[PDB]
């Protein structure tokens, strides 16, 4: 720690205001919304849909997503710096993950349900998908991270040093990104040590295989799209 | 949606 205390200050509110900006939803509104869940009539409704109906749909919100994932990576202090080479990497390996981080933050853990469309469905909602041990790893995944409370200052922290790691391959400027890498985790070790919370990360479960697996489905939908219906 | 993965980024970064 050669940077003085004030300037971190800052640089965690900076990534804060970010994160906040670019949320699709405001986590304040997502709490106050827990009470409408959708209805036995429009769960079934989501079943009855063709796994290529669910897929095409789900898949939609997934990129989406990642577009609003590559808005908060453009408001971090050093990605614009980067030259396109390296900030296309970046965002290549990390911005899925940041997206799972995202809409499994949407999760009631009372009634094991996730935020999908304007109201809230549990598992059953994604049957259409047919991809059963994928869908319960990723309840588990939103489990788990519920019990552990992240803020919305540590939830931006974190995803923005998910997409901000030096040691993806392909990077041209590596020594450029350690430098941004590591302003970042000094900011976020000083905040997780004023309230007394360094063991936290630690027991996050890693969703890197999990948004692996997303964005190859993502990506089966668009190689195959000329054998399915038109949009 | 036909652009996705890194096509969809690289649309998305031109901003
Ligand atoms: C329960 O855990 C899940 C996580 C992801 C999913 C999920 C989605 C979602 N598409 C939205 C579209 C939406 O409502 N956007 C507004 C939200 C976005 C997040 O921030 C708050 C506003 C929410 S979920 C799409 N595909 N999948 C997979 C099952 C393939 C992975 C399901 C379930």
């Amino acid at each position: 720690p050669y940077a003085s205390l004030t300037e971190i200050e800052h640089l965690v509110q900076s990534v804060c205001k970010s994160y906040r900006e670019t949320c699709q939803l405001r986590l304040e509104d997502l709490l106050r919304q827990r009470s409408n869940i959708f209805s036995r009539e429009e769960v079934t409704g989501y079943q009855r849909k063709s796994m290529w109906e669910m897929w095409e749909r789900c898949a939609h919100h997934l990129t989406e997503a990642i577009q609003y994932v590559v808005e908060f990576a453009k408001r971090l202090s050093g990605f614009m710096e980067l030259c396109q080479n390296d900030q296309i990497v970046l965002l290549k390996a990390g911005a899925m993950e940041v997206v799972l981080v995202r809409m499994c933050r949407a999760y009631n853990a009372d009634n094991r349900t996730v935020f999908f469309e304007g109201k809230y469905g549990g598992m059953e909602l994604f049957r259409a998908l047919g991809c059963s041990e994928l869908i319960s790893s990723i309840f588990d995944f939103s489990h788990s991270l519920s019990a552990l409370h992240f803020s919305e200052d540590e939830i931006a922290l974190y995803t923005a040093l998910v997409l901000i790691n030096a040691h993806r391959p392909g990077l041209q400027e590596k020594r450029k990104v350690e430098q941004l890498q590591y302003n970042l985790e000094l900011a976020f070790h000083h905040h997780l040590c004023k309230t007394h919370r360094q063991s936290i990360l630690a027991k996050l479960p890693p969703a890197g295989k999990l948004a692996s697996l997303c964005s190859q489905h993502v990506e089966r939908l668009q190689i195959f799209q000329h054998l399915h219906p038109i949009v | 949606t036909n652009m996705g993965l890194e096509a969809i980024i690289r649309k998305a970064l031109m901003g």
